[PDB]
């Protein structure tokens, strides 16, 4: 209708009162369907205290990193003169992205103001002028607790007569890497006329997010040999010095020490994912361990016997279910292979069902501590040590799979600890169902896809997304029409794959004419019992192509908006471009 | 067979159906040629061909992806977005998940139901101006201070951070579901609407449920727009015939 | 008070009235006769 035609139409759905169940979690019935209800409650309970004590950990290092930062860039900043007096402080904070608050200090007969800057709010020199001073002006008049102004440096010049206090203000451009620089080193030489007044103490703070290289190879070399004054640098990064990829990593340890286990695939994949993006990792390294924690209890039904109360609700099926443990297999098989009693195995193998029932709770009062001999290793590197360059996860990665001598021999500086830096562990029965993974590309499918090939194969085969069916073809309209015949815009790009860069509209439509049914759509284009519209041009002698045109335009003209083709050549649009090809 | 292509397609199928064409091996035909139809005649095919070629095959896909839609919630209410990739329109998965599932599942779990914000994003009078209009009487937050609001600055991006510093400290609640239709439309791939809407999903107060046409669509989205929307993409492609957006492009013979 | 972001102050306003004839009497009927007023 005519709805869908008007952007941003709001719609209440209306609802049904109520329906009284427990339909208030989204956790469905596990085990095809044969789980308790308060299981259920219980899993999303559990869940939720996980989730919350992870997470009120990773807030309280997220809002710590601030607390660093804010500590680290207020020291140098302040306290430290220059005999020259007639430069500016600059700060150079490498690979920071535009987030930080900064806080200015106390230093009183003396105004601090910070004067934050963007390649939004800088189009020109005279606009960055003017929202300096008009912010100068604000945060002067309004931390004082009349008359009007121009807004240039000559309120900087009487700075000191219209207030009564010196100025020291601070600069702070967010995103240097994207001002102009041609009209950043203007705004620092329009600047630099500001010294000889005596109560100024102008500071720069420059956020680069790239390397140092390539900000004075830019600038001019009279402002570089200005900006040679009194600069500092500061690495602003959280993939320098592994602290806060080494407490998000272990703090997700501390909520999973001895319920969970992490499997070798999925530590190499988060180091796979981690080291193929630099910028945010802290929030990488968070939004793929939820969601495999999301991924896990959504899942697995045994996540209820993670708590050390729920180990009475063993139904029969929980029992079908561990026994096809391939671990479980192979403890059998040792049962078997080493000594002979027949009647222990004969019993908990497929007829006793309270060994097996009473057996397995045997096996959660085990640890078998990896991470909680991993803090230990790390307490060695960085206290007894003092090595603050190793990687938790790396380390984690190497002590899951064994080659941890070889990791702890890649520095060369703890030959005599290479014994007290040891661990070997075993695996214990059932961790094939209590392990977080990655064996069936879910962590990849649904956050970081190939798109582009998903887009490609389901255009291309198309089998694995639409059915087939062997008895839903004669109360339909179109029973043998999903046999024999490809669905249009799924069998246009069979042509267009095999095609060449420029493909001509009317070969094109010529080739998708002829891989269509002709003695078949003849007779199933006259099926509608209603209208009358749809048949008179079945009884015109050129059917086939009259519907295999527009076919065709609808196929054309659904690809166009989709990418993959482009109509060069504007008021002709008949040779079309190929722009996407498959398996890139 | 009009094809003389020794690889297909990777990127030697790029580097080698990239080739030089002479002037008598090329086929200059027109479309003229094509047999010409009315505007009512492909109305007619159209609108047929829709819901009559795979229509029943297409009912068993949507049963079958239909049994999904908690996980969707899941994801929603832990703190993602939703993106919903693929082949045909994702248009009526969006207006029979969000107004029929979502919002009365979400209603009934925090005790009227929870307004949804559809959003046709395939429409290229696509605003943010009366969009963020209508996002600030659904959640009517405050107004922009003089100290706040800066010097000739955006009101809306300066609105939107003031939004998502008040509601740091907050109950979590799903106040909004916005249903983007085609993200990637002609007038919401820029570069502000997607700052907009990308601000909007920092806060955990509003679940965005998106959907996307094009093919390069994920470089719209940098570290820092990545960040903000923490998609989780799905690939729900189910071969429907798009015929609500098709009458918004030219459709010209 | 307030720190404006420019100013106008070589500003000058008409003594102009805004409501226009039509809101004189709100009368069409009794609209006086308008060539013989003072």
């Amino acid at each position: 209708f005519a709805d869908a035609q008007r952007s941003h139409y709001t719609v209440y759905p209306s609802l049904p009162q109520s329906n009284k169940n427990d339909k208030h979690i989204p956790f469905v019935k596990l085990l095809s369907g044969k789980e308790s209800e308060v299981n259920v409650e219980k899993r999303w309970e559990l869940y939720h205290q996980l989730h919350s004590h992870f997470h009120d950990q990773v807030d309280h290092i997220i809002d710590n990193i601030e607390a660093d930062l804010k500590a680290e860039i207020s020291d140098l900043l302040y306290s430290e003169t220059t005999q020259k007096r007639r430069c500016f402080n600059t700060i150079f904070l490498l690979g920071s992205d535009s987030t930080t608050k900064i806080e200015l200090k106390d230093e009183s007969s003396r105004y601090n103001v910070l004067i934050e800057l963007t390649p939004k709010e800088s189009p020109n020199v005279r606009m960055m002028l003017r929202r300096s001073m008009y912010k100068l002006y604000s945060a002067a008049d309004a931390e004082e607790h009349n008359n009007d102004v121009s807004y240039d440096l000559s309120l900087v010049e009487n700075f000191k007569r219209l207030f009564g206090k010196d100025l020291a203000m601070v600069f702070n451009f967010k995103d240097v890497d994207s001002i102009n620089f041609n009209t950043l080193d203007n705004f620092i030489i329009l600047l630099k006329s500001a010294f000889k007044y005596d109560h100024v103490k102008i500071s720069l703070i420059f956020n680069i997010n790239t390397n140092l290289s390539n900000i004075e190879k830019n600038l001019r070399q009279s402002t570089i040999r200005l900006l040679k004054r009194n600069y500092h640098k500061l690495d602003v990064s959280s993939n320098k010095g592994f602290k806060y990829g080494n407490q998000i990593f272990q703090s997700f340890l501390d909520t999973v020490d001895g319920k969970l286990n992490l499997s070798d695939r999925f530590v190499e994949f988060i180091l796979s994912k981690m080291a193929n993006n630099t910028n945010h990792n802290l929030q990488l390294l968070t939004k793929m361990l939820d969601y495999s924690l999301m991924s896990y209890f959504f899942q697995n039904a045994f996540s209820v016997f993670i708590d050390p109360v729920n180990v009475d609700f063993l139904n029969d099926d929980y029992l079908k279910i561990l026994s096809r443990c391939p671990t479980f297999m192979f403890f059998v098989e040792g049962l078997i292979k080493q000594h002979a009693p027949a009647d222990e195995i004969l019993s908990l193998l497929t007829n006793k069902n309270r060994g097996l029932e009473e057996f397995f709770v045997e096996f959660l009062v085990r640890e078998n501590p990896i991470n909680g001999h991993a803090k230990f290793v790390a307490r060695f590197l960085e206290e007894e040590l003092n090595i603050t360059n190793f990687n938790l996860i790396e380390l984690y990665h190497n002590l899951l799979i064994g080659k941890l001598d070889s990791y702890l021999d890649r520095w060369s500086a703890c030959k005599e600890y290479k014994d007290r830096l040891h661990f070997e562990p075993i695996d214990t029965i059932f961790q094939e169902l209590f392990t977080l993974d990655n064996r069936s590309g879910l962590l990849t499918q649904s956050i970081f896809p190939s798109y582009k090939s998903n887009i490609e194969d389901n255009l291309l085969s198309w089998e694995q997304v639409l059915p087939s069916l062997d008895k839903e073809n004669y109360d339909t309209l179109s029973g043998d029409l999903d046999k024999i015949m490809a669905p249009v815009l799924g069998q246009l790009f069979k042509l267009y794959r095999e095609a060449n860069m420029t493909i001509n509209i009317y070969d094109f439509y010529i080739a998708f004419r002829e891989t269509l049914p002709k003695e078949e759509i003849l007779n199933f284009i006259r099926k509608d019992p209603s209208n009358t519209k749809l048949l008179e041009l079945a009884e015109t002698p050129d059917a086939f192509d009259k519907v295999a045109l527009i076919l065709f335009m609808q196929a054309i003209f659904a690809f166009e908006n989709m990418g993959l083709i482009k109509f060069q050549s504007t008021k002709s649009y008949d040779l079309v471009e190929k722009c996407v090809w498959r398996g890139i | 067979t009009k094809s003389a292509s020794s690889f297909l397609d990777t990127f030697e199928g790029y580097f080698d159906q990239r080739k030089i064409v002479r002037t008598n091996a090329k086929s200059r035909h027109t479309m003229s040629m094509a047999p010409d139809v009315t505007r009512e005649e492909f109305s007619l095919v159209s609108n047929f061909f829709n819901e009559n070629f795979q229509k029943r095959p297409r009912q068993k896909l949507f049963e079958i992806q239909k049994k999904m839609f908690p996980q969707y919630w899941f994801e929603l209410t832990q703190g993602f977005s939703l993106l919903f990739y693929g082949v045909g329109s994702k248009r009526n998965f969006l207006e029979e998940f969000a107004i029929d599932y979502l919002s009365p599942k979400i209603a009934y779990s925090q005790l009227n139901s929870i307004p949804c914000l559809i959003l046709n994003g395939y429409n290229p009078s696509c605003n943010y101006r009366d969009v963020f209009k209508e996002i600030t009487d659904l959640l009517v937050p405050a107004e922009l201070t003089r100290s706040e609001t800066k010097y000739w600055g955006n009101h809306v991006i300066l609105q939107i951070q003031k939004m998502i510093d008040f509601y740091k400290n907050q109950p979590l609640d799903i106040k909004l579901i916005l249903v983007v239709h085609n993200l990637d439309g002609p007038s919401i791939r820029k570069n502000t609407f997607q700052t907009m809407l990308s601000f909007l999903s920092v806060i955990r107060q509003i679940a965005i449920v998106a959907s996307t046409d094009h093919i390069y669509a994920p470089l719209l989205w940098d570290n820092m727009k990545a960040q903000n929307y923490n998609f989780v993409f799905h690939d729900i492609s189910n071969f429907e015939p798009s015929t609500v957006e098709s009458t918004f492009q030219d459709v010209m013979k | 008070p307030v720190i404006r972001k420019f100013t106008k102050k070589n500003v000058a306003r008409a003594k102009k009235k805004y409501t226009p004839f039509s809101k004189r009497f709100k009368s069409i009927a009794a609209i006086p006769d308008l060539t013989s007023l003072p």
